[PDB]
């Protein structure tokens, strides 16, 4: 009663005459087929097994309208396949569903030996089913009363091992020395040497004390990351009871469903949400396989994070300058045109969703500030962990050095100076009035990353 | 008492303040002047000196208003602001005069 | 007051004199250093930046006991660095915490061009802080009243696009034809053409009907995967209201914190929990960089899944025979000795945690059944999606073919026949009493994947 | 026991049934045949007689399958269905044969 | 009415049953016999014929008990079980006689 | 053999029935080695010595306390007068007697209210942080948690429980509640 | 205003202070100095004088820093601390100078 048997995926799932609709979700995949498998069949397999298809024809295909629902590869350029997915394929508001289709099984087929999702065009009609950041850059700056410069932060170190009381001592020194924020390390959750309730309590004493002493509003990114959603929400509740402006979630290790739970809680309780991308380099680093960070950044803005780490380019963790410029635009602008020089494969309209602060962190110190300001502009956080507490005179002096560095470079940029050409000179000028900065420059002047 | 942007640098000269106003104007942003005798972190709404200077064409016009605000309110902190109506957000704010 | 400045990571974090404790968590990392960076320094960087250290010395290091708390690379062998993490570094019961340390930042360092987490030794004292499977193999067989053979299942197809009522018609035909279970596709959650409440309602009518008509207990793995934890629990609650024995979660796409929430809810509400590993190959496909599935499988058993997919070896998705045998032992046994030939760098004692069903699924059909029984033994589910609905006579006939093939091979094995040497003959003998199997064999006899 | 569409009309002749099959086919819908000995309102899933007739081109083809179903299942209610895969819904369903004990 | 393992194969002969009993014994598991006139999915607890045969040494001894159970309960379904006390679970269960 | 995190289970096995056998005329449990893998299933102290010293800001000496006397019979207001005199004289803490719970002459709500006025007053006057070990011991777990909740509402740093007379299952309930409520 | 350990004894002399510093050093703990003009029970975080003296080898070195802190902050209370990094906690804290 039907034609049973195996068919080529290309027959149904490759259609080079197809014109994408503005409601389609588009994927750019870089494909390494198994030897002898042509790009068209490899791309069709990806399209089929992320949408409606399987490995042999089934009688029940005839009970629905596969021409309407199927994903289809509609263009191949070299090793890049462009695949269009109809809007109807996706659950509204669910990044979990996007991943379960687009990256669910298709990275593990014998027929495709490597696969990298380079970019995705999320259509406006799907974006509007997401709430975006619970706060967003502009409201966050209003809540902080801070305008006109990058914001300063810093991870407390050692990563693990400090008691709650001494942990908050480090927070107090940093914040009172001029950092706007401090943060728990991504792996500091609740442990025998530092239990979360003790930490939250003492840290918030230190935040309030530094705010009173400096006159500037302060925050600490209290890490609510935990083993279950309920436990994360319990930790968030205590942060709100203490009047923290902030909580923090490791959105990939906790995972997207728990992250969405925490975003809703943050919005309803008036807390801003720092997002740490722990685990991302497991699969966003190699050029032949995984998911490029720019796709993760899009998903992050959709669920709703107020900030996400984007790399530094110049510090201890890998990051490409051109790609990072594109990611910063994806996180902050209303509309981002395609740009092959930045690996932006598609135009991205953001449908009015609020913007996310890029966060530059990891192995950076005062000498990187001209580069960081040049790359990111004002709407970013620059975090100095080792680069604060590793100051020869400790964390208050280190914080002051970093705050002065950022302000001196902003001032110079606003006056019209080329902060890349004059970066060292601007720092040297500022160090004439700031011995903390002079000492930081001397300590780390030989410390460069490729 | 620190006063946010540029508070960790030496107090700005009039020439340095004017350059920041020039930056506000070059970017198409709206310069404004606000003042208060309570600059602490509880205070989100300093007093406006007139309205935001929507019509200002030159940095010099803004500096004249700053001097006039300084002369009327020498016991107040006075800040320069820059507003971007396209993002609906303040894009630069710093104290130009401390009492 | 202290010696500020940058020191090589190896000064503090490389200690080949260190002897691992029974309470340490151990990792085996395959490291490709940046050219010019010695293996010792690359391994110490990984050790430092997944535990206590950063890129420059800090005054506050002296406020704690880094000798007690630091991770230490204690052995480098070829391209593998062995790193020991003290028990105190970990949050009890939290896979999320394990990941945030072990795989949080270290895969992105410029100093290490590629990094592959091959295995980790979870210490018994830490394992006891985890609940394990909500049901586990033995209790699940008791709940199903099924003993002595692999269990049969199958994903409904097309993956997406069937209405709820016709989706349930396919479920009904499969279950009444002899599959023990059926499942939602991993990407079928709630969508315009098939909303989850409609699907759950009709599917459970079909499950009850097939159970009553066959006399055998049935289940459908109702996918509760959703955008938020609260939504997943709402879907689980409805499945329990309907008397489903099962729900399903995509534990990696939902993520481990929401997975733990679903495990607790499933346990408290009497549901068994199928775990689909969607997204795993994003992390685990390449041999030079990422996390091998065996590590994800350990974490799965700890949080508590009743089944997880393990690969077929012989089907459409990649999976090596030796590594799959290692993963099956890790999921099912009380104690698993090391064997680097299977990628098991450490011995793993499971501290009494319940076992997980391996699930073999993807591109398999009746001709694979002798190999599947040989690889997995009785304690596995074999899933036939296309291999059921793609039968020439449809899903009931396909289900019967698959059930007969499994039973015939189990029978022959138990009698002492060599099911590899005689696999074809066993199937041919069974097909003389089972036209459905004969037709399945004819249809797919030329369909093979490389192994 | 009423049997939904056409149940309030006189039981259909074979010629009347065939006209309804011709209507299903004319509209490009998929004819099907289902049967049961439990037709009441608890039953959403009658037994399929084969698969839906995806390849049927003539009403006579369907009528032959109806007769074959009745001969094999004379104790059962037998209904004709029409399915529209573009709406993913059944578009016509009516009982063509009732057993003697009705 | 299907009866779980081997129910989709032709009914087992005495020699086929005996080979499954030999498999149970070879693996060191405990053979048992259970029977019921209510075999459906609601029933987790068929009637024990005697106790599990902890002391059985040969498949022939089990086969004799199967014949005795059938003579006493010819109106019942009768199943052979095999229990593994190390896993605390049944490892094989199939129907040997249908009424 | 043991249920994770359950002292009650340990007792029910180890000391459940074996002390009453005719075959054993006397039996004394001297010690038990709790294995590390089982210990990790227990949370331990809600605060512990180091965090408690941090909360008190007290380092380098034994801490001072004292039970209010007479054990029973003082009104709530005069009970709190004795607390005030003790704390303002240099004790770090004071405590309810173990048998002072809620009784006709001194009901727990009255005592908790007045005692915390005295604690705050002595803290303000001496400049040293103070506490009173408010006894939440009661006939049922729910009643104990109700008393703990009021102590937290009043900003007490402490509560007290008679862990053997209340019993280990209710003690675990109070430990969890104390931890979650900052006591 | 009492100041916790030794506050109920007569104020310590320099020689008595030095003996407590010797006790801190003898036990391998880290001496530190903190000061504040707000010593009450609301304040958990007095101002650090420099950093904890991780590198101190003699009580005389600590006593010299105490004299320097007092010369710089004669209007403050000044306390000697001793920190044990193995317990991650302070093990002795007392006031050495009152304004
Ligand atoms: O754990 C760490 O190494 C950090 O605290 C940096 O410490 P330092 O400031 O002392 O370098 C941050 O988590 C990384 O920057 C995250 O990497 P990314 O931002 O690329 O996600
Ligand atoms: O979507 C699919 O392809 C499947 O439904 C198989 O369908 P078929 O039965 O028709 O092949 C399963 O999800 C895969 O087996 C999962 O891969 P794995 O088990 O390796 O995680
Ligand atoms: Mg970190
Ligand atoms: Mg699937
Ligand atoms: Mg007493």
């Amino acid at each position: 009663q039907y034609e049973a048997g195996v068919r080529p995926y290309r027959e149904t799932y490759y259609d080079p005459d197809y014109e994408p609709k503005d409601t389609d979700l588009l994927c750019a995949f870089r494909i390494t087929p198994k030897p002898g498998v042509p790009m068209e069949e490899a791309a069709a397999a990806v399209a089929a097994e992320s949408s409606t298809g399987t490995w042999t024809e089934v009688w029940s295909n005839l009970l629905t309208d596969l021409e309407r629902y199927k994903a289809r590869c509609y263009r191949i350029e070299g090793d890049v396949a462009y695949i269009a997915y109809p809007l109807d394929l996706f659950e509204e508001g669910s990044i979990v569903n996007i991943m379960s289709s687009i990256v669910g099984n298709v990275f593990g087929f014998k027929a495709v030996q490597a696969l990298r999702l380079e970019d995705m065009r999320i259509p406006v009609a799907y974006l509007k089913t997401f709430p975006g950041p619970p706060t967003g850059i502009q409201v966050e700056r209003d809540r902080l009363n801070k305008y006109g410069r990058p914001l300063l932060g810093g991870t407390i170190k050692p990563k693990l091992g400090l008691s709650a009381k001494e942990y908050a001592r480090v927070v107090y020194e940093c914040l009172r020395g001029g950092l706007d924020t401090t943060k728990d390390d991504e792996n500091l959750n609740s442990q025998p040497f530092n239990r979360w309730r003790d930490r939250f309590l003492y840290v918030m004493e230190a935040v309030r004390k530094a705010e009173a002493e400096t006159g500037e509003r302060k925050g600490h990114w209290l890490n609510v990351t935990a083993g279950s959603t309920e436990e994360m929400l319990k930790r968030a509740e205590f942060a709100a009871e203490l009047g923290s402006r902030y909580i923090m979630v490791d959105f990939l290790t906790a995972g997207f469903a728990a992250f969405a739970s925490v975003r809703r809680w943050a919005r309803e309780n008036g807390l801003m949400l720092h997002c740490h991308r722990a685990m991302h380099a497991v699969f966003d680093r190699q050029p032949n396989h995984g998911i490029h960070f720019r796709v993760l950044a899009k998903w992050l803005r959709m669920v709703g994070g107020d900030h996400v780490h984007t790399g530094t380019v110049v510090g201890k963790l890998e990051g490409d300058r051109a790609e990072t410029l594109g990611i910063a635009d994806l996180l902050r602008e209303d509309y981002v045109p395609a740009d092959p020089g930045r690996g932006l494969f598609f135009d991205q309209d953001w449908a009015g969703l609020k913007p996310v602060f890029p966060v530059a962190s990891g192995g950076i110190h005062v000498w990187h500030v001209p580069d960081l300001v040049s790359i990111f502009g004002d709407d970013a956080f620059f975090l100095f962990g080792g680069g604060t507490h590793g100051h020869p005179r400790g964390s208050r002096a280190g914080a002051t050095a970093n705050r002065v560095a950022v302000e001196a470079v902003v001032q110079a940029r606003n006056e019209g100076r080329d902060i890349l050409a004059e970066g060292r000179e601007i720092l040297e000028e500022a160090a004439r009035s700031c011995p903390e900065l002079r000492e930081a420059m001397e300590l780390w002047g030989d410390v460069k990353f490729e | 008492m620190h006063t946010e942007t540029f508070s960790y640098l030496p107090p700005l000269t009039d020439e340095e303040i004017k350059k920041q106003v020039e930056y506000i104007l070059k970017n198409g942003w709206i310069p404004g002047i606000e003042y208060t005798d309570e600059p602490g972190p509880h205070n989100s709404y300093w007093s406006f000196w007139k309205l935001p200077f929507f019509n200002a064409e030159t940095a010099e016009e803004v500096m004249e208003e700053l001097e006039a605000c300084r002369e009327a309110n020498p016991d107040c902190y006075i800040k320069i602001t820059g507003y971007d109506n396209i993002r609906q957000g303040q894009v630069l704010s710093f104290v130009a005069y401390r009492p």
